[PDB]
């Protein structure tokens, strides 16, 4: 992903998810920083992993 | 009913009902769909 403008802040709020946790940053930082390169990753498991 | 923790973050814990930071007493939960079903559509909350 690159040249966005992201607002992240309609994807945890404007949803239903089970889990939301960030390791670096904090979810009410986010719409403030730049990220310089972001990478998706998407699969699909069973939810006791 | 993650929401009502200390630091928290969506339209519950945004819009609704925030908890101080430094928080003191507990909270406490208990499913009860035994009554507030039918459905009933009155219990509203802040979009």
């Amino acid at each position: 992903i690159s040249n966005c403008v992201a607002d992240y802040s309609v994807l945890y709020n404007s949803a239903s998810f089970s889990t939301f946790k960030c390791y670096g940053v904090s979810p009410t930082k986010l719409n403030d920083l730049c990220f310089t390169n972001v990478y998706a990753d998407s699969f699909v498991i069973r939810g006791d992993e | 009913v993650r929401q009502i923790a200390p630091g928290q973050t969506g339209k519950i814990a945004d819009y609704n009902y925030k908890l101080p930071d430094d928080f003191t007493g507990c909270v406490i939960a208990w499913n009860s769909n035994n009554l507030d079903s039918k459905g009933n559509y009155n219990y509203l909350y802040r979009l």
